[PDB]
């Protein structure tokens, strides 16, 4: 079933952001307002948050560092794609840029599942580290 | 003789199963075409005689041309880099067709995959390039030999490879 983040959850978590200047308390309230969130989720969360640019770029960094590293621990198979089988993620198909919703779930749901969701939340988690240690 | 024309003979875990033969169409992708066809001879001192074949999926296609690891990582062309795709201009038509194995937009080394269907929906992203003339029975042999996710259950080898004339 897709079922999108709240806004119930949206609000709460431009309400916190609001309310902290990016302090510690943003990072758990953040892993618990995301629980279960499929990539195209945590970018919703993460683009409703305007106005604190510096920090957002300081976030941004992270993630496609971290996407490039994923791409080179995780060399892609030569060959064509078969009917209903899913192609291997990417750093961007992992942050939601070169993927569908679909293919997110695709991933997510498979057995053995590859928790695209939840590797992505890593990389936003240490994005959110270097914010906090910056603006403390 | 503008289109060369190379073979492959085929060994199960050691045994003979028979001849493919292809028609490389150089006239419309003379570079993609070269590659082959200079693996399928060793001239360049490496290539497809002894390699295997190491994706089978029944009813899509068979996999083939990493010589260099046998598992759909390695490879190499002739060119001493990963080359452009040279155009799309030829079309996943039925079986026969052979077409390039790659990891993304210009990526061609020297995988590659023969079609056992009509794959309409790879046109544009893996370049045709030829197709079996002769022993496609031989083919539809090698599928026997597969599964869903490719897996092979016996060696599906190149034993000896060349160009015919």
């Amino acid at each position: 079933v897709h079922q999108a983040i709240s806004p119930r959850t949206l609000n709460a978590w431009v309400k916190v952001v609001e309310e902290k200047a990016f302090s510690p308390e943003v990072i758990p309230m953040f892993s618990a307002l995301s629980e279960g969130a499929t990539p195209q989720d945590l970018n919703t969360m993460l683009n409703t948050v305007g106005g604190h640019q510096a920090a957002m770029q300081m976030l941004k960094e992270t993630i496609n560092e971290e996407a490039a590293e994923w791409d080179r621990l995780h060399p892609v198979h030569a060959g064509p794609i078969a009917p209903g089988q899913m192609r291997e993620p990417r750093g961007s198909d992992i942050a939601g840029t070169t993927s569908t919703l679909q293919e997110q779930i695709g991933w997510m749901t498979h057995n053995p599942p590859i928790p695209v969701g939840e590797i992505y939340k890593r990389w936003i988690i240490l994005g959110l580290n270097k914010i906090v240690r910056m603006y403390s | 003789m503008v289109n060369p024309t190379v073979f492959f003979d085929i060994a199960v875990d050691g045994e003979p199963l028979g001849r493919v033969s292809f028609e490389l169409f150089a006239d419309k992708v003379p570079k993609t075409a070269e590659n082959f066809r200079a693996l399928s001879t060793g001239e360049k001192g490496f290539g497809y005689k002894g390699s295997c074949f190491h994706r089978i999926i029944p009813g899509f296609m068979c996999q083939g041309g990493d010589f260099t690891r046998h598992n759909g990582t390695g490879g190499k062309s002739i060119y001493g880099e990963k080359f452009e795709d040279e155009n799309f201009i030829l079309k996943h038509t039925g079986p026969g067709i052979l077409s390039m194995a790659n990891a993304g937009p210009n990526t061609n080394g020297s995988q590659f995959f023969i079609c056992t269907a009509k794959t309409e929906w790879l046109d544009g992203k893996h370049v045709v390039f030829g197709k079996v003339k002769e022993g496609m029975n031989i083919v539809e042999a090698m599928e026997r030999f597969g599964s869903r996710n490719g897996k092979t259950s016996k060696k599906i080898t190149i034993a000896d490879c060349g160009q015919l004339e």
